């Protein structure tokens, strides 16, 4: 499915960001209160998308997700 | 030989990664700023005067 | 680390060197700051000047400013070379 593959790119670049392992990294959970993820990591995580798999989000729409789920709705609906 | 130089710790990359992307996502407003603080450091120099005296460079004993 | 994205290289080179580099300048630095409480005059005055501006250079110069610099001209930095400023999106 595209949901899988897109969960699977994501957890990918997350795992090379903040060294969480893809394993637990499912979108049944939110990023800053499980994950401990921050404000600049979302920024992180937003560049090494737009360079590696060629997909806009724009400014002041990553605080608009917060749950794993919605990105890779946001992604997919496009 | 033995055990000697190995990493500890994992907190500076990530910090400094997380740096980056803030230069990487607004390099506009961090331009100016840093350029601001560059105009802060030039609008002294203009008025500067030696000193060729080096009585006033030494102790008094 | 250009050929992985040229922005991601930013990020990734900082990531890498970034650190090195400020660490070197710190160490330098403070080094170089101690020589203030000297009671020859003109030596404390070298090694503040060379310390004040090593700090100058390190923190605010070449961690802020010259990346961003970098970022803005974006693949025009490596003129007269062919550069791409994002690679050929990969697929899922």
């Amino acid at each position: 499915a595209t949901q899988e593959e897109i969960i699977a790119g994501l957890a990918e670049i997350i795992e090379e960001v903040t060294g969480i392992e893809p394993s637990e990294v499912t979108p049944e959970k939110s990023f800053v209160d499980d994950l401990d993820i921050d404000s600049l990591s979302m920024v992180e995580i937003a560049v090494q998308t737009e360079d590696k798999y060629g997909v806009k989000i724009p400014d002041e729409d990553l605080a608009g997700l917060r749950t794993v789920g919605d990105v890779v709705a946001y992604i997919q609906k496009l | 030989f033995g055990k000697l130089l190995e990493p500890k710790r994992m907190a500076r990359v990530r910090g400094w990664r997380k740096v980056g992307a803030a230069i990487v996502r607004w390099p506009g407003p961090i331009l100016v700023g840093a350029v601001a603080l560059a105009l802060v450091g030039l609008l002294t120099l203009p008025g500067y005067r030696t000193n060729y005296n080096d009585r006033n460079y030494l102790p008094a004993d | 680390e250009i050929h992985a994205g040229i922005n991601t290289g930013i990020i990734r080179a900082m990531g890498g060197s970034g650190s090195v580099v400020t660490a070197a300048g710190l160490v330098f630095a403070f080094t170089m700051m101690s020589f203030a409480v000297s009671e020859l005059t003109v030596m404390a005055q070298v090694g503040t000047t060379i310390g004040m501006g090593l700090l100058f250079d390190t923190l605010i110069v070449r961690s802020f400013m010259t990346p961003s610099i970098a970022a803005l001209l974006g693949k025009w930095f490596w003129w007269p070379q062919v550069v791409r400023q994002r690679p050929i999106p990969q697929p899922w």
